[PDB]
């Protein structure tokens, strides 16, 4: 499972 | 002047640096003028650094911020560099779920810094695993990046820029929010990543849908936390002080414990 950071801005 | 002060480094737009006055490590964050959302006063600054300067302090929870200077198109953000460091994002991503002791201590770490933002008059509104360091030595935890917070107020907030997975559902459906009890939503949804490996909801349709599945071995009463955190009114969630004294909360290590026994 992709576990994948997610931008905030 | 910037450039005889420190000797920056390369890149981390944050980079490395020490302070020539001492050589203290410290993190060294531009932002242009033309992105930045809100601004303030304290001297007209971007609202980041206002509300880095209102919880800067002697409390070691959330990042200090040492200096700034004015540049024709950007701020420049002297920050504290702990070493070593990782944040918490790659930390769960290389070590996997984390024990519930483990995650015991950091996410109650994670609450008293949050705390101390709120006492501070500081609502931080990007409660997540990138922006946590991990003092690897002192087992201590850092909040970082103000870069979407807001003053705290008691009244309806319209506006967000945080990270969309970790917002409150009343956010998805009515783009509009509370900010403790939406904090509380990103501390469920950060427990969760704690103790699961990665965080519960992608999708917006996942956030509304009020179904918590767990894909790791959870204690019954860690669950019940998280599943409180995560109820889809906001004022059926728990307060601070009730998330605090809630079972799972009870007997939490030391940060020097926790380095010890989880770190070194
Ligand atoms: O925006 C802020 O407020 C902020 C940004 C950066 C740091 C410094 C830092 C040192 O090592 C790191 C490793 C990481 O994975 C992420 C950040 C860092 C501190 C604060």
């Amino acid at each position: 499972r992709k576990r994948r950071r997610h931008p905030s801005g | 002047p910037l450039e005889s002060q420190y000797q920056v480094g390369p890149l981390l737009s944050v980079y490395s640096g020490i302070r020539v006055s001492d050589n203290l490590p410290v993190a060294i964050k531009h932002v242009e003028k033309d992105r930045i959302s809100d601004w303030g006063e304290l001297t007209r600054v971007p609202m980041e650094v206002v509300l880095l300067k209102k919880v800067s302090s002697g409390f070691s929870g959330v990042i200090r911020l040492l200096d700034w200077f004015e540049r024709p198109d950007s701020f420049v953000l002297i920050l504290e560099r702990p070493e070593p460091v990782q944040d918490l994002f790659d930390f769960i991503t290389e070590r996997g779920a984390l024990q519930e002791e483990l995650a015991r201590s950091f996410f109650w770490q994670v609450l008293e810094a949050v705390r101390h933002c709120h006492n501070c008059g500081v609502l931080h509104r990007d409660i997540k695993d990138e922006n946590i360091l991990i003092d690897l030595n002192r087992g201590e935890l850092k909040l970082i990046d103000f870069g979407s917070g807001a003053l705290l107020k008691d009244t309806v907030y319209t506006d967000f820029d945080g990270t969309r997975v970790y917002s409150p559902p009343e956010w998805i459906r009515y783009h509009r929010y509370h900010g403790r009890s939406a904090a509380v939503w990103s501390l469920g949804i950060l427990l969760y990543d704690m103790v699961c490996g990665d965080i519960p909801f992608e999708h917006d349709e996942e956030i509304i849908g009020g179904q918590v599945f767990f894909r790791q071995r959870v204690s019954s009463e860690c669950q019940h936390l998280i599943r409180w955190c995560l109820a889809l009114r906001p004022s059926d969630r728990p307060t601070f002080e009730e998330i605090q004294n809630h079972p799972w909360m009870q007997d939490v290590l030391l940060p020097q414990e926790t380095a010890e026994i989880h770190l070194h």
